[PDB]
């Protein structure tokens, strides 16, 4: 159940958690520049709450290569957010705008057919 | 420069699958059915995974069939069931197997049983 | 019941005695094209697509009715086998109607797939401008079966399924020569609870 | 009133008066072909032939349908499945 | 398997008159573009590409031959009667936009004599290959014979069965080297069709070429790179 | 005749061009005829009635799997090597 | 004579066979298998640890100047254990030849970047990363080159849908182009173009 | 008699190509002398560098040397010699004459993927 692979961007889970904390620190420092340089309705506190929500969404993972993959894609999205290549519509894709909240109860899904 | 990892990974966060498709979709691993109006079997030996059918509705404007399911047309080929199990557990899909292949049907085809004495296997036509 | 040694496609196989050449070759993976042999019906020779070349033999052998013996070398991919299959199949395709754009088994016809797989690429039939092709009248079978006997290749899968499994004797082949017709002599309803399977068992789509 | 909405097509289709889909025709014309194929193929007379099997080409050689042979031993009118022309044997 | 349709009658009787008339229009273009001093000032010593630059950075076609490399894929690896025609290959020296522009207009000049040779010798024969399982048959054979109707039906419903295997072909595009890495699994559909566009590899060196140049210099560099972004974006 | 200026403007244009001017636009008498007789397409090598078998000219079925070059020497053995001829691109 | 059958080039067969045995002899550590395919193309099947030392070798040797790198191609074959394969096509202008160097790579396992050897791998190795998720270690900048800036996922894998997961539409309430879950007006009609009869008997036992 | 230009952009005409080629071939030989003799790369490199050193020793003229070697101009010979020296100094670090570090996995290099058995 154990294989030897080539590590990507980490050699231990504490190092991977430390680099994820580097990613969170740089994202937290880049929040008020994102609110200032984009014409978005979301404020600084809402952006920080969304950043915390996207980190605790990926809280559940355990594997070193998977969490390093997540850190790499997060740093790429951050580099697309420091240099302004994303638009105001790309920034507001984290908040699910223009989407009706689907119900969770069985009765409303039964009436709506979902 | 190698590390130690478990051989079972979950690649559902690093893929592009949303939560509403990874949490409630059932994957059928199956051998596709042979067309009963054909005697060939070259399209049968390949295993494949497919997804469950979703709601397909009539278009309001024209008579076309519209579906909001993005994965209705995606069948992925595999050479063995166990590799499909490994793929479904690696990509985080909820899997089930429709049915294993038939191992062997032992049959004998003799031309002499069409014309037999005191046997009920004798044919009446030719 | 000791197994015997058969070299098919220069590949060894151990087969129990009494098996056909088609079964002894399908044990390893290679399949011979067929029209008048079903696995659940009686073996017959109404087509000659199963002609394979065995070594040190003057004539090709019909693989779906050949009880193979010890130490035969069967060559499925030989030149003589491919020439025999092309000749027999263009014989099958000589009088068949050009009905593929108006035939419901087009796209799942065995004749189309075996013409791409094993048949020739063109026609040598230069006698269509004069004396024409064969056309026969449609037989009267009831509301489950649409019958056009011009597309039929006379393989007697339907007759064998009626006589053996369905149990009704109303189907048969009438006449001699090119004029054999695979249908009932009189206007009768082929009534059976298992009639729909005959639509599955017709290889072309008559 | 507009008579182009309730007129049936050759496929047997018409939007009834309680349908919401007739609101698309309040500013645009509903296109119904007045040249039905059924009457235009029933209008032509059948062709009488003496030989047992005939061939139907549908017109010119390369510009028609693929050639078929029809057996006229059965009494009645035999319809070509490509073009719809009817043959009959005396 | 060849071409879809045969040439219409009298097409070459217009192609010859057109190719006779094209050279005066070429000279009229060089009378206003070539050796005009403003065009030289916008095209000389601008975006200098060396030989090792074009060799290492994956350049192909004119970007190879602006710098002095004699690589033309119509002569080194011939294809489709390019070995039966005779022509010269334009080779630049300085590697700037002016040498690439002169190489492109000289390519337009040599294509006229390849056109002249192609109209001078043209055999009378078939247009498609006669394997009817890889090429569609004629409509008279489709409407007359049975095997051609079956092959027309099959090859226009599900494609011809290509044997399973990988190949990478590459010809001389006017932009550069156009390549197809086609990998087939034995079915009627390709498993993989990767396209090597030359404009992708030409555009990948814009980051090094465009540094320490002016804004109109960069405008002339994309003007002389001969990029089309449909194949770059694939 | 052709739609063209008088010869004074012709000689002015030919003097300003620096060369003898030929017309850049097509004409009806200088082009091929739009209506034209029907052609016949010649037959190829395999349209002969006799001695044509598909297996002798089968292009798709002569393709083999690729040869393992390490094992080819091992099963055939039971000036430095170059990948091609030397081309001088200087 | 067969004029409808393509005749192979023997001088592109013997030279490529001798060079394939030569490159198998010179690099036994990385090269697992060399093969000369139909169509006179040479394939070298390297280990994933030998991406840089093979492509450097064919770059700089006197008997192999494969100095041009035309394209880096990723193929996703999900049946295999290492699903992705990476194909480097190299052109030799001095000896007028071509080679293909193929390796196997999983999405989590990184691959050596050939950007130090050939600079065209500065961009081509990005494209596979944009389309398969093959991470190329020690790359100058590994960014997203072709898909949208807010795109989540790698599209050219066979486990990715053809129509994608999401669509874009203009919202005049938010005054911006917003992202919506996918609903097609007419679905993609999947045609079952499968051959029930095998047509190539030479490829029947080509898997072992 | 030296050439006016080499015909390639960015390549300068070498003033002393014979001494540069001989020194580069000697440096390649001194690099590959550290390698074990059972390695094939060392034997093939020694053979080609010895025959090219014999070519640059027999012919003291530039054009006769380019005709005798036959692989491009002599500046391209200097470029190829520097490239081979870089390759050899990388071979002393990489050590590729050993066994395979990773064998091919099962069902990896067969192309038709979904065929059973
Ligand atoms: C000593 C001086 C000698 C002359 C010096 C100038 C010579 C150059 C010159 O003007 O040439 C134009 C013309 C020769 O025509 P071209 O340009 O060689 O060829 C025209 C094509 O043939 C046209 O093709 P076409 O064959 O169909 O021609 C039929 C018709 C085609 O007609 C049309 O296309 C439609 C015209 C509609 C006109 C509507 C408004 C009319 C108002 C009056 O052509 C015309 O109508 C020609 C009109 C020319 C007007 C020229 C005015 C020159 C003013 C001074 C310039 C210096 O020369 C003259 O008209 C000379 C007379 C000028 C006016 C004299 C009044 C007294
Ligand atoms: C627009 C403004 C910003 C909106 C929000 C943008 C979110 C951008 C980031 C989303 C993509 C990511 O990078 S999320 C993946 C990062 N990785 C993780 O969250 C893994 C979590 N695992 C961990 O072990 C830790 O990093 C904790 C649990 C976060 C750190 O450990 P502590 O000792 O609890
Ligand atoms: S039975 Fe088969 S070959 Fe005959 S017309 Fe129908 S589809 Fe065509
Ligand atoms: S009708 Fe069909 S099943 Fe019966 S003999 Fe003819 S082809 Fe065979
Ligand atoms: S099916 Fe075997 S001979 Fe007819
Ligand atoms: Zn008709």
């Amino acid at each position: 159940a154990v294989q030897q692979v080539r590590p990507i961007l980490s050699v231990d889970r504490e190092e991977a958690r430390k680099r994820a904390l580097n990613l969170y620190k740089a994202w937290y420092r880049q929040i008020p520049y994102i609110v200032m340089d984009y014409d978005i309705p979301m404020t600084v506190e809402q952006c920080r709450d969304k950043l915390r929500e996207e980190f605790v969404k990926h809280r559940n993972v355990t594997d070193i290569r998977v969490i390093d993959m997540l850190v790499i894609k997060g740093q790429m999205e951050l580099k697309e957010s420091v240099e302004i290549w994303k638009q105001k519509g790309h920034i507001m894709r984290y908040w699910k705008e223009s989407q009706d909240p689907k119900p969770t109860d069985f009765l409303s899904k039964f009436i709506q057919g979902v | 420069g190698k590390i130690t990892v478990p051989t079972a990974v979950n690649l559902s966060p690093i893929s592009g699958v949303p939560e509403e498709h990874i949490r409630e979709r059932r994957v059928r691993i199956h051998i596709p059915p042979k067309n009963a109006m054909q005697s060939g079997t070259d399209n049968v030996n390949t295993w494949q995974i497919e997804f469950d059918n979703r709601e397909r509705w009539e278009n309001p404007l024209m008579g076309w069939a519209s579906s909001g399911d993005p994965l209705s047309n995606m069948n992925v080929q595999f050479g063995s069931p166990e590799e499909a199990i490994t793929f479904c557990e690696r990509n985080g899909w909820r899997w089930y197997v429709d049915g294993a292949a038939k191992p062997k049907k032992e049959r004998v085809k003799n031309y002499g049983i069409n014309f037999a004495w005191n046997k009920r296997t004798r044919v009446s036509t030719k | 019941p000791e197994k015997i040694e058969v070299f098919v496609d220069d590949i060894p196989v151990q087969v129990v005695p009494g098996t056909t050449v088609l079964q002894a070759a399908a044990q390893i993976g290679v399949e011979i094209p067929r029209f008048c042999y079903h696995e659940r019906l009686a073996v017959a020779g109404n087509c000659r697509m199963c002609l394979v070349e065995v070594e040190k033999s003057p004539k090709p052998v019909a693989a779906c009715a050949m009880p193979v013996m010890k130490g035969w070398r069967i060559k499925t991919n030989s030149d003589l086998t491919r020439k025999a299959r092309e000749g027999v199949m263009e014989f099958l395709l000589m009088n068949h109607p050009l009905d593929c754009p108006i035939c419901d088994q087009g796209g799942e016809c065995d004749l189309q797939d075996q013409a791409m797989a094993f048949g020739s690429d063109r026609s040598r039939f230069t006698d269509i401008n004069y004396t024409g092709k064969r056309a026969v009248e449609d037989k009267d079978i009831g509301p489950l079966v649409k019958t056009i006997m011009t597309r039929c290749i006379h393989c007697t899968r339907c007759v064998r399924f009626a006589s053996e499994i369905a149990g009704v004797d109303d189907l048969g082949t009438t006449g001699r020569g090119n004029d054999m017709q695979i249908g009932t002599y009189v206007e009768k309803l082929f009534l059976t609870e298992l009639s729909g399977n005959v639509i599955d068992l017709c290889p072309v789509g008559a | 009133c507009r008579g182009d909405i309730e007129k049936v097509t050759h496929t047997g289709q018409v939007f009834d008066k309680e349908d919401y889909r007739n609101a698309r025709f309040v500013n645009a014309k509903r296109y119904v072909n007045e040249n039905w194929g059924i009457k235009l193929i029933e209008e032509v007379p059948p062709k009488e032939c003496t030989e047992r099997v005939v061939f139907c080409d549908g017109g010119d050689g390369p510009l028609g349908h693929p050639k078929v042979y029809i057996n006229l031993d059965k009494p009645g009118n035999h319809i070509c499945g490509y073009c719809g022309l009817r043959f009959v044997k005396k | 398997g060849g071409v879809s349709l045969d040439m219409p009658l009298g097409l070459m009787d217009d192609i010859y008159e057109f190719a006779s008339k094209f050279a005066e229009r070429l000279d009229e273009v060089e009378d206003v573009l070539t050796t005009n001093r403003i065009w030289v000032q916008r095209t000389e010593d601008i975006g200098i590409v060396t030989a090792e630059e074009a060799l290492n950075y994956g350049f192909s076609g004119v970007m190879l031959r602006g710098s002095g490399i004699k690589w033309d894929l119509r002569k080194q690896q011939p294809y489709d009667a390019y070995n039966l025609v005779n022509f010269d290959v334009p080779i630049g020296t300085k590697g700037d936009c002016y040498d690439r522009y002169l190489c492109r207009v000289e390519e337009m000049r040599q294509s006229l004599r390849i056109i002249d040779q192609c109209l001078n010798q043209m055999p009378a024969g078939e247009i498609k290959t006669d394997d009817a399982k890889v090429a569609p048959p004629s409509r008279s054979e489709m409407k007359t014979s049975m095997e051609a109707l079956i092959h027309h039906f099959k090859l226009f419903t599900q494609g011809y069965q290509v044997p399973p295997g990988a190949t990478y072909t590459a010809i001389e595009a006017p932009k550069g080297e156009f390549g197809v890495y086609l990998i087939s699994d034995g079915s009627s559909r390709p498993y993989r069709c990767k396209i090597k566009a030359p404009g992708f590899a030409h555009l990948a060196a814009l980051e090094k070429i465009g540094k320490q140049h002016m804004l109109a210099d960069v405008v002339a560099i994309i003007g002389t790179l001969d990029v089309v972004f449909g194949e770059i974006d694939r | 005749l052709r739609r063209d200026v008088s010869p004074l403007i012709q000689r002015i244009r030919a003097f300003l061009l620096g060369r003898e001017h030929n017309l850049a636009l097509r004409f009806e008498d200088g082009l091929a005829d739009r209506t034209q007789p029907q052609p016949e397409i010649p037959d190829g090598p395999s349209h002969l009635l006799s001695a044509n078998y598909y297996c002798q000219r089968d292009g798709r079925r002569e393709v083999l799997p690729p040869i393992d070059l390490v094992e080819q020497q091992k099963q055939l053995a039971a000036k430095l090597p170059t990948p091609g001829k030397v081309y001088a691109w200087d | 004579d067969k004029p409808t059958v393509r005749q192979p080039d023997a001088v592109a067969r013997s030279h490529l066979s001798d060079f394939g045995r030569y490159v198998a002899e010179c690099l036994p550590k990385y090269v697992q298998k060399v093969q000369l395919t139909a169509g006179d193309e040479l394939e070298v099947l390297i280990a994933p640890e030998g991406v840089v030392p093979v492509l450097q070798f064919l770059k700089d040797h006197h008997q192999a100047q494969f100095t041009n790198l035309v394209d880096i191609a990723g193929v996703d074959v999900p049946c295999r254990k290492n699903r992705f394969e990476v194909v480097y096509n190299l052109l030799s202008l001095r000896y007028n030849s071509r080679i293909r160097v193929k390796t196997y790579t999983d999405e989590l396992t990184p691959l050596d970047s050939a950007c130090e050897v050939h600079k065209a791998a500065n961009w081509y190795e990005r494209e596979i990363w944009d389309m398969y998720g093959v991470f190329f270690a020690n790359h100058p900048d590994l960014r997203r080159i072709l898909t949208d800036y807010g795109f989540e996922g790698h599209p050219q894998r066979r486990d990715f849908p053809l129509s994608g997961y999401v669509e874009l539409r203009y919202d005049d309430e938010k005054k911006r182009v917003v992202c919506e879950p996918l609903e097609l007006a007419q679905e993609f009609r999947k045609f079952d173009l499968s051959a029930p009869w095998e047509q190539f008997p030479n490829f029947r036992n080509a898997n072992p | 008699i030296i050439k006016a230009s080499t015909g390639l952009t960015g390549l300068a005409v070498s003033t002393n190509p014979h001494h540069t080629l001989s020194a580069l071939y000697g440096k390649i030989l001194r690099a590959v002398s550290k390698m074990p003799q059972d390695a094939s790369y060392r034997k093939y490199t020694e053979q080609l560098v010895k025959q090219r050193a014999d070519s640059v020793a027999q012919h003291k003229d530039i054009t006769a040397l380019e005709k005798a070697v036959g692989c491009g101009q002599v500046e391209e010979l200097i470029v190829q010699a520097e490239n081979e020296l870089i390759l050899a100094r990388k071979m002393l670090g990489w050590k590729p004459w050993e066994k395979l570090v990773q064998a091919a996995p099962a069902k990896q290099w067969d192309w038709p993927p979904a065929q059973i058995m």
